[PDB]
């Protein structure tokens, strides 16, 4: 759908300098202002480069567009943790696909952060839940990093396949990463096992909570 | 100090219409267009159409088949965008925009979202996750609220008013297989602030109208 071609993903160091390119033709980037925005995961997109190259208000100068042709590149200097969003380019466009078209966006990442193994918290079923006939076991994954884990559940010893869900890690306000994964049980489910564990997987090795009714 | 400010997430039927408005502040309201685009969850921006506040010119995306239709109120500087005979493919946070020339489009609203869905709103089910001698470690204990079955999207959560924001992570919403969604959101505190410190978590589900403050407390 995206008229305007840019890499799905793009990544750095810190302190690299990223490029990320927009191609399109003579009716759009060749003949028209390009426009850049950068995006963080739930906000909006927000202006970066205006008219190929401008910076509007409180845009630091290590963030250039530029164009050439019927081509355009976003450059970032002095990459940091902090630039880890989306980034999209955009164009007035002049033929039917016009008046106005994007660029399919591309994430950048930001490599060479400091490895942390995740802390692992097991919440039981809260009372309330137990005395409105429900139980949920929550497991909270925090402060690691790469942002990848597995999660497995046992009852017991026994593994647990139904009753799973699990979500994407995503950034803490400390730039690491969190995840989440929960169990959905019966009171008497619950009740009825000595213990229940909730087993991480981060970087091949694994961190595994316990907790007993 | 360019202000643009959206109405709230809604739930609508197929077949259905949506109206969303889009409140501008800080410039001359007719000094510049304003654009809709939308974005599909996780997925990137399609640009809907734009209207000109000073002379009424309107221009649609043709993908959309005619369904959208674009008005502005300049008494109260506030845009609206209609689309109408809703399907779940249409289901998407909605920008509004404003547009020109050199600038293209520059400043953004917060985005509304619009889940097109045969089923009814339903709030949330709040729990409270205590902190204990099993959730604490070496100093410092995770406490937290489980904001359970609710639907649609969005659901947001603060701490004690607002009051409390260092050490607390909102976990991203999963989708049940009852299609509803479940969320939780963590905080971690100090042990030795367990006695003498309260927590309440504000839970708000705008489309059901609902709000929760579950208190948690020591087991």
């Amino acid at each position: 759908q995206s008229v305007l071609t840019q890499p799905p993903s793009a990544s750095g160091t810190p302190g690299q300098r990223v490029t990320i390119s927009c191609s399109g033709s003579s009716s759009n980037i060749g003949s028209n202002y390009v426009y850049w925005y950068q995006q963080f995961p739930g906000t909006a997109p927000k202006l970066l480069i205006y008219g190929n190259n401008q910076r509007p208000s409180g845009v630091p100068d290590r963030f250039s567009g530029s164009k050439s042709g019927t081509s355009a590149s976003l450059a970032i200097s002095g990459l940091r943790s902090e630039d880890e969003a989306d980034y999209y380019c955009a164009a007035w466009d002049d033929s039917l696909s016009g008046p106005w078209v994007f660029g399919g966006g591309t994430q950048v990442t930001v490599l060479g952060q400091p490895k942390a193994a995740p802390s692992v918290t097991l919440f039981p079923p809260s009372s309330e839940e137990l005395q409105a006939n429900k139980a949920t076991l929550v497991c909270l994954i925090s402060d690691f990093y790469p942002g990848a884990v597995t999660v497995a559940w046992k009852a017991d010893s026994s593994p647990v396949k139904a009753g799973v869900e699990t979500t994407t890690p995503s950034k803490q306000s400390n730039n690491k990463y969190a995840a989440s994964s929960y169990l959905s049980l019966t009171p008497e489910q619950w009740k009825s096992h000595r213990s229940y564990s909730c087993q991480v997987t981060h970087e091949g090795s694994t961190v595994e909570k316990t907790v007993a009714p | 100090q360019v202000q643009l400010v959206q109405s709230g997430a809604e739930v609508k039927k197929p077949g259905a219409s949506v109206k969303v408005s889009c409140k501008a502040s800080g410039y001359i309201f007719t000094s510049h267009g304003i654009s809709w685009v939308r974005q599909a969850p996780g997925q990137g921006l399609e640009w809907m159409g734009w209207i000109s506040v000073y002379n009424g010119y309107t221009n649609y995306a043709q993908n959309l088949q005619g369904r959208v239709t674009m008005t502005t109120d300049t008494s109260t500087s506030t845009a609206y965008m209609e689309l109408r005979s809703l399907r779940s493919d249409d289901t998407a946070v909605y920008f509004c925009a404003r547009a020109s020339q050199i600038r293209g489009v520059d400043y953004w609203g917060q985005g509304t979202l619009v889940t097109v869905s045969s089923a009814s709103t339903k709030g949330p089910s709040v729990f409270p996750l205590a902190p204990s001698s099993k959730s604490t470690s070496g100093g410092t204990a995770a406490l937290g609220c489980l904001v359970k079955d609710y639907f649609p999207e969005p659901v947001t959560v603060s701490w004690n008013s607002g009051a409390l924001t260092s050490g607390v992570h909102t976990f991203p919403a999963v989708l049940q297989s009852s299609g509803l969604y479940s969320l939780s959101s963590v905080v971690t505190v100090p042990s030795s602030s367990l006695g003498t410190q309260t927590y309440i978590c504000n839970v708000n589900h705008k489309p059901s109208n609902t709000k929760v403050d579950k208190r948690v407390e020591p087991k």
